[PDB]
């Protein structure tokens, strides 16, 4: 259209048909806007549209054209800056510093058009990174004389030196050489002196509030590196602890300052370097009482409100505090005359835990965790603290946090114990009268009474057993009037989960009163017959947390009881589940196997286990019995539902019993290996009949959960068996015959992923025992896995996942079955490992790297023999350059280490002499030549094809450095980093890699 | 809202697709409560779902009799429908539906509802 | 109509445009196709202070495809910095995006998302996430596929741009919807679309819902 004029670069740029279109895209909607944004894109990224920024700055109505014009030049500064002739470069910074002292003169533009000035800043920012200070050498000088002439030539230096800070120190060492990076830092600190005398100079002058608050953001970056005497040695502290925290657009900044300069380095042995960190402290503290708020405002309130900036500033508050007060509080703990002062400080901060905001409470936690636990541990400190521990206990108790959300509960659990532990009266008495405020109704709520059960659950295991038994009692006791006082089932409810959670967290009381124990564990089997689905999930999880906690005393007899609970639960086992959904009696189960597995007799625990698997086993034995009646019988997906949910039982029982479980595996073992034959048989059939789209259906879907879970008890039990002989001579044959041929002779579509995951379970826990058996599970998986996996990224990704699973573990365990492959399979199995380093996918990606280690690792065992020569002479190079392309790409950036670690490994078997023979071929080097030699001239001549703009000396400085380095990572890594930087840009400088 | 002139008959937790043509495939429309809603005044019923925590309408539209249910190929939990005109986006559209429930049950008593709110505009 | 520009940022995969179409259209797009430059969208919410409208300006995140970068950034009013809790680089690169943003917007409100909290194998724990503390942006854990938190931060982002905090989304209105008046010529082609959507498979099957 009209607006791709601009596009054709054989005329003159229409310099008001660029902002047209560059209004249009700011300002517009719709196809119009869309179409403006791919012209401006093409604009930007024509390699010749540099030429036109000159143009573009002069004469340009719109400051949007002006922003992307820079662009276009910073993107010319950090890539091909060393490739413009020198008349270019110096002509280019004479019009970007001209046209920064040209809107700093023109008070409507400083003012207006601030995006601007900020870009141009950047820019000239850039320059300084390619000129400064070779080939600019009085820059700060300028700079300083400049700033005397103008307040507002002033105030932009302060951003200058602001984002040449940034630049430097802040965000160096990613986009620079370590060797630029050095230089850069070496040449602001040669110069500091002088820029500390101007920003000192202004703050004390002082005037604009815009030059103050410019300034200050300045010295908020400086104090990121500058040396401690600046800060200390001057009336600066003073300054930024008085003067600027009473006025509010310089009061944010300030308070940022105060922060980072707790954050310097410092002497300890210095008495008045510490009267001075109290002195800052005491001001600071000082102007918020009497400026901002005093200690007794509503911090709370405040925030809600959210006028202005008090959101960010009392933010700023608790980072400055809990900074200060966790490096420093030791100061102010010892002379009684700073007791006021610290107390104060921790006032303010138990306001500011009050505040309704979860980022700033955690904040705030943070720091009363560090307080608590140095409370705990240091002595004669906590006395001090008794009134702000006792505010803190009301404060956490009122902001409990279910346990769904550990991070958060986990925090406030742990500060909440410390609490207990150092006042365990005081604790009592809150959490006591809190219960008497919801029975008196006047706090009475649904969060506010679970909230509250949260917090005194917590707490268990800290008081005595004799003082805990007391208050569990009485808490028990107020809970119960609760619901004499509430009518309607609803807010019945509420209450009785609460009463059940408090009892759930105390195990030992429960432990100490069989009696109690007894009553809570029948009212739950009575909870799992209500017909509200909440009640007997609620009642079936609480059954499970009680019998993990008290587990022994169900197996044994208890006084008065004429045997063990767990006989009395398995007698009354399928009146007690005959409520619940499938997955609420799997855990029903589950918790039965923790229990049984206590007995540590083997006949009474086997005969538990038998008693406990009565139902399954009879509805097991029936269908197993109508099954090989007729395999028509199987068709029916009622039978389906109920085959998984015996598997699935047997699953839950098997997850908690582990090794104990091995019986009951016996006695279903080759009827279920029949079982997953019969139903593979119908799934292969379902999908000749009903295509693909079988495997979508409710039936197919509903065959593979009796595969995927028969797979699963399997990989349970030998993930967890102790007889590992019973594994290879009973399990693993017939497993192998099942579920290998069935893999491979089914589409890929109608494999199971979980196969390779029940196959690397297998492999890991007896590998070393069965050498055929991984010869024949690499035969049945690998060729054909790999076909799915290696035309795309994305498809299959279990399966992708899965299968390098496999690999890894297979060549860790039982490396001995990748010797025994034909050549053509073995480079299949290389093609994979370099396959995998490509994935971007995480779990694929490391895989793959840690595989390649470890068979590089693997032939390196092997020692001067004819598989490990014929490996490096086909393979050795394939991994150097595929490594070099993934570390080289900018696509694999989380692979970084692992890839130099591999790369590293490789050049060191070379410089090492571990590699017997010639990489090369004869008649391709001089007959005598080492492999480190061969290996410099091959990755040269790799390295130059690929990055065509590198010199011959930057390829040569590189190679030298990284070959010397491959013993010493953190050096390795650095030297590849610097390699990254340089292939970004034209010119880099080849001394660089001395470093 | 608009509902306080409706009398709630039936309500139940779905996620609902509609059929994308030019890509043979199905995407969600929203996820959350769907509520038959029989107006008080001409003692017509509607489908009204609307997304959990955003409340924006992913379903509005008359339960009309020559509306039929046919299951998915590959779901027992789910009902797929034609709409001829449905205003939850703005103006009324032809949609192919599909929407699924936590249950073949509650998908059963869907369709239960959804015949008993066809006889009632068929008055 | 009252209406303000946020700009999406974030490392190429993080999941901003799928966060974006879930709140446009309701849809979960699984596949990754990755935006060039900058998709411009505008997505308007219902609250109890009448509609708010968000110029949503979704950003390249692959340097490859990041076309004007920083340029998308001028005069936005708030904005979403994003990564992924399965990525620990998305994380690292944080900074990067914020220094980039606040270099040209001073003064916004921005929310830091960490997405893909559905994921089990959580890389990046609640524990390391602390960069919103010193530079005041809002934090949430999302998950654009179970819709946790989905809400939250255009929720936050319009209580600081009204400047009430007591702003709640409230249910649109649902008008009365047409009667059918079904034509037979048109009868033969909704019936041929219809046995195409019986016989495609609704996606994620094994879902709860
Ligand atoms: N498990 C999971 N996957 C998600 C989630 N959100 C997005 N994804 C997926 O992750 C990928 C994210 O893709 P996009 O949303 O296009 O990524 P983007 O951040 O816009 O990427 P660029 O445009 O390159 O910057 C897709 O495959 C999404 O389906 C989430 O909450 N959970
Ligand atoms: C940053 C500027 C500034 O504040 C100055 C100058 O313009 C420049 C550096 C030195 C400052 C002065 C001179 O003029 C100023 O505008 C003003 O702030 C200062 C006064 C107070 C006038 C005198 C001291 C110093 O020389
Ligand atoms: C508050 C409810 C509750 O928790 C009860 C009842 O359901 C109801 C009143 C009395 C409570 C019990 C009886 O069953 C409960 O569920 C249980 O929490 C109480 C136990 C511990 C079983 C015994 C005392 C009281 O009768
Ligand atoms: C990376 C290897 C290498 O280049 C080394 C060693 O073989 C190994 C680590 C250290 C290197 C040396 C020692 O012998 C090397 O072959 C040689 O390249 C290095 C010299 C030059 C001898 C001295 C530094 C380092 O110790
Ligand atoms: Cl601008
Ligand atoms: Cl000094
Ligand atoms: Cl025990
Ligand atoms: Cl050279
Ligand atoms: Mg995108």
């Amino acid at each position: 259209g009209s607006m791709e004029g601009i596009l054709d670069f054989s005329n003159d740029l229409d310099i008001a048909l660029l902002d047209q279109v560059v209004s249009t895209f700011y300002q517009g909607e719709g196809v119009q806007q869309k179409q403006a944004q791919e012209i401006l894109t093409k604009f930007q990224d024509n390699p010749d549209a540099w030429e036109k920024a000159d143009q573009i700055l002069q004469f340009s109505t719109n400051p949007q054209s002006k922003f992307i014009a820079l662009s276009i030049l910073d993107k010319l500064i950090t890539r091909k800056w060393k490739l413009l002739p020198n008349d270019h470069r110096i002509g280019i910074r004479n019009f970007v510093v001209g046209m920064i002292i040209s809107m700093c003169q023109d008070d409507e533009v400083f003012k207006t058009q601030k995006n601007l000035i900020n870009k141009s800043d950047l820019t000239l920012v850039q320059i300084l990174k390619q000129e400064w200070p070779q080939n600019w050498p009085e820059f700060i000088p300028e700079l300083i004389g400049s700033s005397s002439s103008s307040v507002n030539v002033c105030e932009n230096n302060m951003i200058v030196l602001k984002l040449l800070s940034e630049e430097v120190f802040d965000f160096s060492a990613e986009q620079m050489t370590q060797a630029k990076a050095l230089h850069l830092k070496n040449s602001m600190s040669k110069e500091f002196e002088q820029i500390f005398k101007l920003c000192f100079q202004v703050l004390e002058q002082g005037s604009s509030s815009s030059l103050i608050v410019a300034t200050l953001e300045s010295l908020l970056r400086y104090l990121h590196w500058i040396p401690y005497r600046y800060i200390y040695e001057t009336n600066i502290l003073e300054l930024l602890s008085t003067k600027f925290m009473t006025s509010p657009d310089t009061r944010a900044i300030t308070l940022k300052c105060l922060t980072e300069v707790s954050n310097l380095k410092i002497p300890q042995d210095n008495d008045l370097i510490k009267r001075q960190t109290v002195l800052f402290f005491q001001n600071t503290l000082q102007q918020i009482a009497t400026s901002v708020m005093p200690v007794t405002a509503d911090l709370k309130a405040t925030y809600a409100n959210a006028n202005g900036n008090d959101q960010s500033f009392l933010q700023d508050l608790a980072m400055f505090l809990t900074t200060y007060l966790a490096r420093n509080r030791a100061l102010l703990e010892s002379d009684e005359s700073l007791r006021e002062l610290l107390l104060n400080a921790h006032q303010y901060l138990i306001q500011l835990s009050k505040i309704e905001e979860r980022e700033l409470f955690k904040t705030t936690l943070d720091y009363w965790h560090n307080l608590v636990a140095d409370l705990f541990y240091e002595p004669l400190k906590k006395h001090i603290y008794e009134e702000i521990c006792s505010q803190l206990r009301l404060v956490i108790i009122e902001n409990m946090v279910r346990p769904e959300e550990i991070q958060l509960y986990k925090s406030e659990r742990e500060v909440l114990v410390y609490l207990t532990h150092l006042n365990v009266i005081d604790t009592e008495e809150i959490m006591i009268s809190k219960l008497a405020r919801q029975i008196d109704g006047s706090e009475w709520s649904w969060h506010n009474i679970n909230t509250l059960s949260w917090a005194i659950g917590s707490i268990s295991g800290t008081m005595s057993e004799k003082t805990e038994k007391r208050f569990v009692v009485t808490v028990i006791k107020d809970l119960l009037g609760l619901c004499e006082q509430k009518r309607g089932k609803d807010n019945k409810a509420v209450v009785a989960r609460d009463i059940m959670y408090v009892v759930g967290e105390y195990p030992r009381f429960l432990k100490a009163h069989w009696n109690f124990l007894r009553t809570v564990i029948l009212k739950l089997f009575e909870f799992m017959h209500e017909t509200h689905e909440g009640v007997q999930d609620m009642a079936c999880d609480t059954f499970i947390k009680i019998v993990q906690k008290c587990k022994y005393h169900f197996v044994i007899q208890q006084p008065r009881e004429s045997e063990p609970f767990i006989q009395t639960i398995i007698r009354d086992i399928q009146k007690t589940t005959a409520d619940l959904q499938p997955q609420q009696v799997h855990t029903f189960y589950k918790a039965c196997g923790i229990i049984i597995s206590e007995e540590r007799s083997v006949a009474e625990r086997n005969r538990l286990l038998s008693d406990l698997m009565q139902l399954p086993n009879m509805a097991w034995d029936t269908i197993v019995e109508q099954s090989t009646a007729n395999p028509t019988l199987l068709l029916d997906s009622e039978t389906v539902k109920i085959i998984a949910n015996i598997i699935k039982t047997n699953v839950a029982v098997c997850t908690s019993m582990g090794a104990d479980f091995y019986p009951q595996l016996g006695h279903i073992y080759y009827n279920m290996l029949q079982l997953y034959r019969a139903v593979s048989s119908m799934i292969s059939t379902q999908v000749a009949a009903e295509g693909l789209i079988a495997t979508k259906t409710p039936k197919v879907r509903g065959l593979r959960t009796i595969k995927k879970e028969i797979l699963k008890l399997v990989e349970t039990y030998i993930s967890k068996a102790r007889n590992l002989d019973d594994v290879v001579k009973v399990l693993v044959e017939p497993l192998l015959n099942a579920v290998l041929e069935d893999y491979m002779n089914n589409v890929p579509d109608a494999r199971d992923a979980e196969v390779l995951n029940c196959m690397t379970t297998v492999v890991e826990k007896v590998g070393h025992m069965i050498p055929q058996g991984v010869i024949l599970i690499l035969q049945s998986v690998f060729e054909c896995t790999l076909d799915m996996i290696n035309k795309d990224f994305t498809e299959y990704p279990e399966h992708r996942v899965e299968f390098y699973k496999l690999l890894k573990v297979i060549n860790e365990k039982s490396f001995a079955a990748f010797l025994e492959l034909p050549p053509a399979a073995f480079k299949l199995f290389v093609d994979a490992i370099c396959w995998a380093f490509k994935h971007n996918n995480r779990d694929v990606e490391v895989n793959g790297l840690q595989i390649a280690l470890d068979l590089v690792k693997n032939i390196e065992r092997m020692g001067n023999v004819p598989f490990a020569n014929e490996f490096h002479k086909n393979y050795f190079f394939i991994f150097v350059s595929e490594t070099f392309f993934v570390l080289t790409d900018s696509d694999h950036k989380s692979g970084f280490s692992k890839q130099a670690l591999l790369l590293m490994k490789l050049i060191s078997l070379v410089y090492d002499n571990k590699i017997s023979v010639p990489l090369y071929q004869e008649a391709e080097v001089p007959q005598g030549t080492s492999n480190q030699v061969y290996l410099s001239q091959y990755l040269a001549n790799m390295l130059s094809n690929a990055f065509p703009h590198l010199t011959s000396e930057q390829i040569a400085s590189f190679l030298s450095a990284l070959t010397k380095q491959c013993k010493d990572l953190v050096v390795f890594k650095g030297t590849l980093r610097d390699f990254l930087v340089q292939i970004k840009e034209v010119g880099g400088d080849p001394t660089d890699y001395l470093f | 809202t608009m509902e306080e002139d409706e009398e709630v008959l039936y309500k139940v937790r779905a996620k609902l697709f509609r059929f994308d043509a030019d890509a043979k495939e199905w995407k969600e429309r929203g996820t959350g409560d769907c509520k038959f809603l029989k107006n008080k005044k001409t003692n017509k019923v509607r489908i009204l779902m609307r997304r959990d925590k955003t409340l924006k309408i992913c379903a509005n539209h008359i339960i009309a009799p020559e509306y039929t249910l046919k299951p998915n190929v590959g779901s027992d939990r789910s009902w797929v429908y034609a709409c001829t005109a449905d205003i939850a986006e703005g103006e009324a559209e032809a949609f192919t539906f599909a929407i699924r429930f936590g249950s073949k049950e509650n998908a059963d008593k869907f369709k239960e509802e959804f015949e008993k709110a066809q006889e009632i505009n068929k008055k | 109509q009252v209406q303000f520009k946020l700009v999406l940022v974030g490392d190429g995969g993080t999941g901003k445009t799928t966060f974006v179409k879930r709140h446009l259209t309701g849809e979960f797009e699984k596949k990754y196709v990755a935006t060039l430059g900058v998709e411009v969208h505008p997505l308007v919410f219902h609250t109890n202070r009448g509609p708010i409208k968000f110029n949503v300006w979704d950003t390249a995140g692959l340097e490859k495809f990041g076309g004007l970068r920083d340029g998308y950034y001028i005069q936005a009013q708030c904005a979403i910095i994003m990564f992924d809790v399965t990525s620990r680089v998305t994380y690292k690169n944080v900074p990067n995006w914020h220094r980039d943003l606040v270099r040209v917007c001073e003064n916004i409100p921005i929310v830091l998302c960490g997405n893909k909290v559905d994921i089990k194998d959580r890389k990046v724990k609640a524990k390391s996430i602390v960069f919103h503390r010193k530079k005041n942006l809002q934090y949430y854990d999302i998950s654009a596929k179970s819709n946790y938190n989905f809400e939250k931060p255009f929720l936050w982002l319009a209580r600081k741009l009204i400047g009430d905090p007591n702003l709640e989304f409230v249910a649109m209105p649902a008008a009365a919807p047409p009667e059918v008046v079904m034509d037979p010529a048109l009868a033969a082609q909704y019936e041929h679309d219809l046995e195409v959507a019986q016989t495609t498979a609704l996606p994620d099957e094994d879902d709860d819902l």
